[PDB]
């Protein structure tokens, strides 16, 4: 799997 | 101590961004910038509240810094080229969306953010 943009901490 | 002092603003920037008060989160998480200065999750948080809030030519910004202290980031680098995307840079977003694929080979975004790219 790889890695989503909208997120924060 | 001096990390805990930059958790505790990013921590508190988080709960901001998720009751989406986006600009209480980027005045928490600047507040960190500004102590610290070399984490690269600071910034990273940063930029996705002002993406949020459409002002694409701070996130671009502080994407970038992300960049700057770590260099791997593919999160930092997929927000980049969102923000240069919605900011008419679109020849610089493809140019970040295919670095995403050197961070994350078959990576979901930087296929479809790079298709996206050719809706000419």
């Amino acid at each position: 799997d790889t890695s989503r943009m909208e997120e924060v901490d | 101590g001096p990390h805990m002092q930059a958790i505790s603003e990013k921590d508190r920037g988080n709960g901001f961004f998720k009751e989406g008060k986006y600009e209480r989160a980027i005045e928490c998480y600047t507040r960190g910038i500004a102590a610290d200065g070399a984490n690269a999750l600071l910034p990273a948080n940063r930029a996705m509240a002002y993406l949020k809030i459409q002002k694409y030519e701070e996130a671009e910004k502080d994407c970038t810094q992300a960049i700057l202290l770590d260099g791997s980031y593919s999160k930092a680098f997929a927000r980049r080229g969102t923000a240069r995307t919605f900011l008419g840079k679109l020849n610089e977003a493809k140019q970040d969306f295919e670095t995403v694929l050197l961070l994350e080979p078959g990576n979901k975004q930087a296929v479809t953010e790079l298709s996206k790219i050719k809706k000419k």
